[PDB]
DNA sequence: CGTACTTAGGTTAGGCTAACCTAAGTACG
DNA sequence: CGTACTTAGGTTAGCCTAACCTAAGTACG
């Protein structure tokens, strides 16, 4: 269950923008595991309500209102994640799924109280920046042009790099997130990315406590700063 | 089910106490029904009707008549439905 | 608005039992501000799914499963209230409305973490006992 | 399976008009055993295509095109029924269900060939008049103001009457149609309708080979000429 | 247009076998004037429902159930053709297109009545044998 | 399945007969493929290519070459896919 | 004669499969 | 180097339940 269909469509489009993926309805269908017809009908309903527009090349464009609402949901999501990790102490691999429900029920009133409690946090526990803090009534924005995707680093000849962001896409698989934590592919840990040739090949990575394989779509969603 | 049938048998509803001739009692529970109205909950806090505060319930006669209660920081009127939904122990 | 219709009907019936009120469909219509036809149809759907039964005197009786689910929701509600008051510091009057939404999204996993964080609380901030702590393993 | 949704909605509206019932979407939901939302969406699609309009009192009104198409389907239906009974010799109780599928696949070309084969028939084997024969390029129309509904005859004090029409509604239940045939409630047979008081009471009828009970909605759909 | 997609795919595969042609998806695309993607998707759906299998050499093989259904449709088709020519008197060139629609709506009940009416015919008006008369009991 | 593999082994395809050096043969079957074109079926009737009519098939060479056939009421040209789909018994 | 509920006929949101399409690929003698 | 097919992203028609509504009834101390 999505709890709120509209908010999840908005946040999924936001996720795709952060992963540098073209936000198509095909992407929402696979991500939220819904049929093509369902997604088109729901997007048409959101278009009617003025939260997005379907371009000629068919990529989904958030309106002013759509982006505002998407940011609001993502802000609630990553504040929830912060609360769940830092205060409540919920296990690292279970936090996202919990936060993915909580994002739909949290008031701005609570958000403002969480900002104070958590000491004005700027990133989620997975290194993703918290947007729309201006709208709450709360900093210098990190230059994140230096960040490169693990897949692109691997195809460019690999090397050593610091793990900075694990995108929402990766967080959806708890079993994988447990594997990443064990071997030590977590924010603020150094990893060695093995060189591969040709797109859509599984990337080998070596953490502090062993190594593992990432799928092309997973490696694309993990961002690092190469040493 | 302490929540439905209290373990503390001496727990009594505000209206039931008032209709039984008022008295000094310690606020114990404020049911979810009462909580629904914030403006009321602001009032209840302001006059000191909160769990673990001693209050004086004004004796009353006739159902469908509001119940007067005195807290540490003054008094206020409860509705019959509201007073039904507040439990206390008489001292 | 309600987030979960079923859970809110169950908790409303639970509320009425705690208040010593006869849980009729008329009571749910008032409380949740829904039409009589809406409530009857939704209660019929919950009866079909085996969460309650309509008695001869027409008062709503929660089944084993219905009560278990109602307790689960109320437990989440009052643990949320505890967290919101004691830890987050949300204003005393705004907490219930927040907790009324949070009760529908909280996992048992989080409940168990809140039990430890809040030092095994037995009552909400409004003095209402927290039920079904047995079912968490507390 | 309806075979053609549009044609069956049109013919169902036509059926309701012949039964003197107010054609509401609620009636189509019952008859075709479809959900309220399904019927509203399908009717909206037919309204968009200009086959009907939803009035203020919410009764369905066929357009010129809608009525023309409805007649076309009903004509095919009752010509099929004639063919199935008179030529093929399919059992009386099974014919309607067969004809309800055939009505969607028959060309005007075949209709014209069936008209010649069946000797320009004007009524179905259940006494219902065959419309739109003008549109095939084929008679004096029976004055059917003297026809009265078995339910209304029963509430008016009953009496002896000749069975003239069994509507499509009644034909949908083969087991019932077998019961009607046995006791002898068929077109061109005399029956005695027992008097009843109030609406929604089951009407007792006495045929040549015994008697049976009709439900109010069934009795409403059987038309007779009182002696 | 086709009335029943599944039945027409089955009968088209049957047609190709009668013509001694290799039943590929490419053949169905031509015959039914549908896109390659459409045919592959519909054949995959029929494979999933256990009406055929795609071989190694990629020719379509009807299952026991697929063949039984294909025969059923073809039998209805050629009995319809017989009725249309011998009884109704529809023009020789128009009969097939009519029969191609009728094959999808005819019950076995009617088939058995047509067998009696037409005097146990073994071929269509175009000389094609009528299969699956065994399965009617005639 | 007489329909797929004929019981009458002597049944041969018009194109196969033509490529095998023509011959006088009795029209037996006209497959559903042929039937799809009415204009063609009109022509086939007109010239007397129908089941239970003797025809003469003109000997042909090379596939993708149309097959000439002579019926009682004249002759006509078949496409390879059409001629493949017509079965006959050679006299 | 209100209180509780049913009957009757809607509505939108949010899901689904079947069955059609194009445009631009891959695989193979 | 065409023939057969896949990959990718759409579409409309035709179905569903859940969950809300009003207007006008019935049933009962
Ligand atoms: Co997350
Ligand atoms: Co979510
Ligand atoms: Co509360
Ligand atoms: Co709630
Ligand atoms: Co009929
Ligand atoms: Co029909
Ligand atoms: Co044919
Ligand atoms: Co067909």
């Amino acid at each position: 269950d999505l709890i709120d269909t509209t908010e999840m469509y908005l946040r999924t489009i936001y996720d795709l923008e952060e992963e540098g993926v073209v936000p198509l309805r095909a992407r929402i269908a696979e991500r939220l595991e819904q049929s093509g017809p369902t997604v088109s009908a729901t997007v048409a309903r959101m278009e009617r309500d003025g939260l997005l527009t379907v371009a000629e090349d068919r990529h989904l464009e958030l309106t002013k209102a759509g982006r505002a609402r998407a940011i609001s949901v993502m802000r609630k999501h990553r504040l929830a994640e912060r609360l769940l990790v830092d205060v409540i102490g919920l296990e690292w691999e279970q936090v996202h799924l919990e936060a993915c429900r909580w994002e739909h029920v949290m008031s701005e009133a609570v958000e403002r109280k969480l900002v104070k409690l958590l000491g004005n946090p700027t990133t989620s526990p997975y290194g993703n920046p918290i947007p729309g803090l201006d709208e709450l009534g709360v900093s210098v924005e990190p230059v994140d042009t230096d960040l490169r995707r693990v897949d692109e680093v691997a195809r460019s000849g690999g090397g050593r790099a610091l793990v900075c962001r694990i995108a929402e896409h990766v967080q959806l698989d708890p079993d994988l997130m447990s594997e990443l934590k064990k071997v030590g592919v977590v924010p603020g840990n150094e990893i060695d990315i093995v060189a591969v040739a040709g797109v859509n090949k599984p990337i080998q990575v070596q953490g502090s406590e062993g190594g593992t394989q990432l799928q092309p779509g997973i490696a694309h969603a993990v961002m690092v700063r190469v040493k | 089910g302490d929540s439905v049938e209290p373990v503390d048998t001496d727990l009594r509803r505000v209206d039931e106490v008032a209709r039984s001739g008022g008295g000094r009692a310690l606020v114990c529970r404020i049911a979810e029904h009462v909580q629904l109205d914030p403006d009321l909950m602001s009032e209840l806090k302001k006059v000191g009707v909160v769990p673990g505060n001693e209050i004086d319930i004004v004796a009353v006669a006739g159902v469908n008549k509001p119940i007067q209660v005195q807290g540490s920081e003054g008094g206020t009127q409860l509705q019959p439905g509201i007073a039904h939904a507040v439990m206390v122990r008489v001292k | 608005d309600l987030i979960d219709t079923t859970e809110m009907y169950l908790r409303t019936i639970y509320d009425l039992e705690e208040e010593g009120v006869v849980p009729l469909r008329a009571r749910i219509a008032e409380r949740l501000e829904q039409s009589g036809p809406t409530v009857s149809a939704t209660v019929a759907r919950m009866e079909r799914d085996g969460l309650l039964t309509v008695a001869e005197d027409r008062h709503l009786e929660l089944t084993k499963a219905g009560r278990a689910r109602a307790i689960s929701v109320m437990r989440k509600h009052r643990l949320a209230e505890r967290l919101l008051v004691d830890v987050i510091g949300l204003e005393w009057e705004q907490v219930h409305l927040e907790a009324c939404r949070w009760e529908h999204v909280m996992s048992e996993a989080v409940e168990r973490k809140l039990v430890k964080l809040l030092g095994n609380p037995t009552t909400s901030p409004y003095g209402n006992p927290i039920p079904g702590l047995d079912e968490l393993g507390v």
